[PDB]
């Protein structure tokens, strides 16, 4: 019956992870407005003919 | 959340994470009704012993009362961060955010918008113990011999209402919900866009998708014109038609 | 209806229930028509008869 | 606890029959708008009223 309130009153709990990943983040969208051009050096120079 | 990407200048700034916790304890509940032996045993009409089924349906209806009372009192009870679930001062890293709008002029009934799509819903409930009942219908009972009789019928239940993120929910805008304009569209699209414009700890959008609109029976007509009418008063479209599904409940206000 | 649930603090609070009653008594009505024997018993065209 | 009440019948005399049908019975209000009160309550027209 009688017991310190720092052992039983502390350990009478059940940890659950329902709250984990409850919310999300905005989906990727840069694909719809940009192309992917891989690079192999410090910079990329572009040139086109008129 | 992991710290945001930074431009590499000099050394690195080693940052820290932020773990959060929510604690909530079970509560004890009971409803008990006492009658007399002579009353029931002299009841030849038979309109005095639906007590069993009345008590059963009361036990069944208790969770509705708990959850919707918590929804009502969301402006008073606190969420995990430290403020009220519906408060104007929800804290972000340096910033302050509000999820409750008032007018100080006309604030009568509050509609609620709940993005229930997420894995964790709003105003959750916890069920530690199912319902259990007991009677006093034998001679050997202490109550049966305490007076003429005390034929008590009671319920035992361990429950308590819970809540969740107090930024995914916007459930107090008592300004108005229906008019020719600026109440039908403004104060509803305002809630929708404010919830879709939330910012997480770190500087990332929350990606909120409001889908449920909860209103009392008195504001159902306003809610239905806001969502559920295809045309407009001038013959045009309602841009908010079929935007969110509305639910009418009588457990609030 | 059964009383609502109450938080457990110390002792069970024995509650009371109620029953209601309604009553109404029947009433007697009438409609009466008076006709003359010679008026209808001499009716040869059948004007009277749907009475 | 809340009471479940579901109105389903509107009772009017003959003189108010046109008003009742206009309130419930017409799908377009003024400019092609949609009547929010269309097909929710069935109107009853009886001459035993006023």
């Amino acid at each position: 019956a009688i017991i310190t309130p720092a052992l039983i009153s502390a350990l009478k709990t059940s940890f659950q992870k329902h709250f984990q990943d409850a919310l999300a983040t905005a989906p990727s969208t840069y694909l719809q407005v940009a192309t992917v051009i891989p690079s192999t050096t410090a910079s990329n120079t572009y040139g086109w003919l008129g | 959340q992991f710290p945001k990407l930074r431009e590499w200048i000099g050394q690195r700034v080693i940052k820290d994470m932020a773990a959060q916790g929510y604690q909530i304890t079970n509560k004890l509940f009971e409803s008990t009704v006492g009658v007399k032996r002579t009353d029931i045993e002299d009841d030849n009409l038979g309109v005095y012993g639906p007590l069993m089924q009345e008590m059963g349906r009361a036990a069944g209806a208790h969770p509705d009362e708990l959850v919707f009372a918590l929804l009502k009192a969301g402006n008073a009870n606190l969420c995990y961060d430290g403020q009220n679930f519906f408060d104007t001062d929800h804290p972000v890293y340096p910033n302050v955010d509000g999820t409750g709008t008032a007018t100080t002029v006309s604030n009568l009934f509050a509609p609620a918008a709940d993005p229930g799509a997420a894995w964790y819903l709003l105003d959750t409930s916890r069920s530690l113990k199912p319902l259990i009942y007991q009677e006093r219908m034998k001679p050997s009972f202490t109550s049966m011999t305490k007076e003429d009789d005390e034929q008590v019928f009671m319920a035992d239940e361990y429950r308590y209402g819970v809540r969740s993120r107090c930024n995914v929910g916007f459930g107090f805008w008592q300004l108005a919900a229906m008019s020719t304009e600026e109440l039908n569209q403004v104060n509803f699209e305002k809630v929708y866009d404010a919830m879709r414009n939330q910012k997480a700890d770190g500087g990332r959008p929350l990606d909120i998708r409001p889908n449920l609109l909860v209103v009392p029976t008195t504001l159902r007509s306003k809610a239905k014109e806001v969502v559920g009418v295809q045309r407009l008063a001038n013959g045009a479209d309602n841009p908010n038609f079929e935007l969110v599904q509305v639910l009418d409940t009588a457990w609030l206000n």
